[PDB]
């Protein structure tokens, strides 16, 4: 599991937690200070005990190597604006189904739409996960032009 | 009778 900050942002990309650890999991994440968990890929457990514990889960996916509806960028890009402004210091922790596969795309539109070229964020994330953002999702956050309605 | 619920669109 790695972590990417900038600005008041600061994310956690991480691995789709076992049921056989969910319970470990929930300390990881409470020990960032992670208060909110985006699931953009198929969901693969309970989410009473997180919940039980301070931290929603909202979980909004599509295909991997497939650009986000437009929907999800909204509350994506709100979610982030207001979260952060509204918990200081707090981290917010988006996971796949299989590893990384399509969370460092949000992330990425995080910083996008915050002032980064799409190549800047994509080296910046590269700089955590070696290996991020196939062909075809660097096409997308290319293509990508931002709404930018991100004071900072 | 948990399940994962939570999430809104």
């Amino acid at each position: 599991p790695v972590e990417v900050t900038y600005k008041n942002m600061r994310f956690l990309i991480t691995h789709n937690p076992t049921n056989a650890t969910l319970n470990k999991f929930i300390e990881e994440l409470k020990k960032y200070g992670v208060t909110t968990i985006v699931r953009v890929c198929e969901a693969t457990y309970d989410t009473t005990l997180v919940e039980k514990e301070g931290i929603h889960v909202l979980d909004w996916p599509f295909d991997d190597g497939a650009p986000p509806s437009n929907q999800i960028v909204d509350d994506w890009l709100s979610l982030v604006k207001i979260k952060f402004r509204e918990e200081p210091g707090c981290c917010i922790a988006v996971h796949c189904v299989a590893g990384l596969g399509r969370a460092p795309v949000l992330v990425a539109l995080a910083l996008i739409e915050g002032g980064m070229k799409y190549e800047d964020a994509v080296q910046f994330i590269r700089q955590k996960r070696r290996g991020a953002f196939n062909s075809k999702q660097l096409l997308y956050l290319e293509k990508y032009r931002p709404k930018m309605r991100l004071r900072f | 009778s948990l399940i994962p619920p939570k999430y809104i669109t």
